[PDB]
């Protein structure tokens, strides 16, 4: 049944060599005989997917974790249809994405509590999809801890997206013939910098391939594409259902996060901002509540005085209706009201046909 | 007194839990014959309820 | 304590674990439940904070000829 997947999806390869070190980010013994500023598409070769399968984490686990490798230049519809149809995941009544660098090995205890209490329980009640970095690092790791903790106190499905290059122990993943089972060395002893293992809390994984040995931001384009497609997708009974709402949750970060929100805001994707998250998150919260001064302090000094960040903020404020700020309220610990308030605000309509999704969530939650 | 009895009820049960099966007149033979991750899951479960209870 | 959170933790000032380590110790020795709650609430890595020397300090802080001191002396 999976024989269609390799044909439909392709794994990119660097192919062309661009300046020992290589601009393509894959310094090997020798780039292909066929092999300036290296480009994602100009200097890449697309080959059929060779890492699709279902990971079975060593030791404790559910023995069910879909792992797929795909090129960035891929339609979000195909992956969504595959996830909905092949892997059997139910149509999500809600999908919430988590973004932010989450600087430091660990996050603030209150923030973690908010995440596990608010986000996970809310998703569990409505069976929402939680999409984060598919890596046991930074924000994605914290979410996995939250999901794991909630699971222990019993499920919730939380898919993951991560660039293929940064993944660790990719050898067991690589299988052109397919790997229905697969053993992953998730307990990777060497914390070799960029290379990371895969958190085993997530139920599915998307390995964005761009012909690189590891880099950040490669999945942003695909990530936004998938969110927009889902935002413009109906749940159940084909189109007879209702639109699937989507919300983006940002926690601290850097200019990359600021770029992501701006792209998401341009994508008509509602966004929510957590107060006290940190750099790249507090600045926007203050603006909703000089701009160069905040960038100096709210954002890191490097490029803080740069007006590119200020210009993005102005564009961000230009569509401030779509986004909003979740005030911690001294640790409110509840945000279903905040999420509903955001979605209704983002709707900006009156036909009441686009509010069924918000109504259902309002019903699912006790609010 | 009611609370005290309820408490003593355990002491009774423990006493008979370990007693040899046979009766006193035949108890002699019994005397002669006499001569992890789940825990982590459990603890997490306890804490969650505590946290909910306090909140 | 309310003043400290209102003023010292209004958010206009950052903080560090080493900054709060001394204050935490004082609160524990002085029996300030509200403060210790507040300090821990401010993202303090307790595990990395506690030290056997500090632990000894706390026990040494027993009140005068307190019963605990008698037990410690006997120990
Ligand atoms: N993909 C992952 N990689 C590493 N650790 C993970 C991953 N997913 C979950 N974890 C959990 O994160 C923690 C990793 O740190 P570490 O293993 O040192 O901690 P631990 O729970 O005290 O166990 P250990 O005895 O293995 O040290 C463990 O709890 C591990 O179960
Ligand atoms: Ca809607």
């Amino acid at each position: 049944e999976q024989s269609w997947i390799p044909k439909i999806f392709k794994k990119k390869t660097c192919t062309t060599f661009i300046v020992t070190l290589c601009q393509c980010g894959r310094p090997r013994t020798a780039h292909p005989a066929v092999a300036t500023v290296w480009d994602s598409d100009a200097h890449t070769t697309e080959k059929p997917t060779d890492a699709y399968g279902e990971l079975d984490f060593t030791g404790a686990g559910r023995k069910h974790s879909n792992f797929l490798r795909l090129s960035d230049r891929t339609d979000p519809a195909a992956v969504y249809s595959l996830v909905t149809r092949t892997w059997g995941f139910r149509a999500p009544n809600l999908v919430v994405s988590v973004l932010g660098g989450s600087g430091g090995p660990v996050l603030q205890t209150w923030l973690q509590d908010l995440l596990r209490r608010g986000l996970v329980r809310a998703a569990q009640s409505t069976g929402a999809w939680i999409v984060t970095g598919g890596l046991h690092t930074g924000i994605g790791r914290h979410v996995g801890v939250a999901v794991r903790d909630h699971q222990m106190a019993s499920k919730v499905v939380a898919m993951g997206v991560a660039p293929w290059g940064v993944v660790r122990n990719r050898d067991t993943l690589i299988n052109p013939k397919g790997s229905f089972p697969a053993r992953y060395r998730w307990r990777g002893d060497p914390e070799d910098g960029v290379q990371f293992p895969l958190d085993y809390n997530y139920s599915a994984f998307f390995l964005v391939d761009d012909g690189t040995h590891g880099c950040l931001g490669g999945e942003n384009r695909f990530r936004l594409r998938l969110e927009s497609y889902i935002s413009q997708q109906k749940t159940g009974v084909g189109g007879t259902g209702i639109d699937i709402p989507v919300l983006l949750l940002l926690i601290d970060g850097d200019e990359k996060m600021l770029t992501r929100i701006e792209n998401a805001t341009q994508a008509q994707l509602p966004c929510l901002l957590v107060a006290g998250s940190g750099g790249a998150a507090d600045c926007l919260a203050e603006t909703l509540e000089q701009g160069e001064a905040r960038d100096r302090i709210r954002r890191f000094f490097p490029k803080g005085d740069l007006e590119v960040l200020q210009a993005q903020v102005e564009r961000i404020m230009t569509r401030k209706e779509l986004l909003t700020v979740y005030s911690s309220e001294d640790g409110s610990e509840e945000f279903e009201t905040i999420v509903l308030k955001a979605l209704v605000k983002a709707c900006g309509s009156s036909e009441a046909s686009a509010y069924l999704d918000e109504l259902r969530l309002a019903v699912a939650w006790n609010r | 007194s009611d609370l005290y009895w309820k408490a003593q009820r355990y002491r009774l049960i423990r006493e008979f839990h370990s007693r040899p099966a046979l009766a006193p007149p035949f108890i002699v033979i019994s005397h002669l014959r006499l001569l992890k991750e789940a825990e982590r899951k459990l603890l997490t479960w306890e804490s969650v309820h505590k946290e909910n209870f306090l909140l | 304590v309310d003043i400290a959170q209102s003023e010292l933790f209004r958010g206009d000032i950052q903080w560090r674990s080493f900054h709060l380590e001394a204050s935490l110790m004082d609160a524990l020795l002085n029996d300030r439940p509200e403060f210790v709650r507040l300090l821990i609430s401010h993202g303090l890595s307790l595990g990395h904070f506690l030290t056997p020397m500090r632990l000894a300090q706390l026990y040494s802080a027993a009140p005068s000829n307190s019963l605990i001191r008698n037990l410690l002396d006997q120990a």
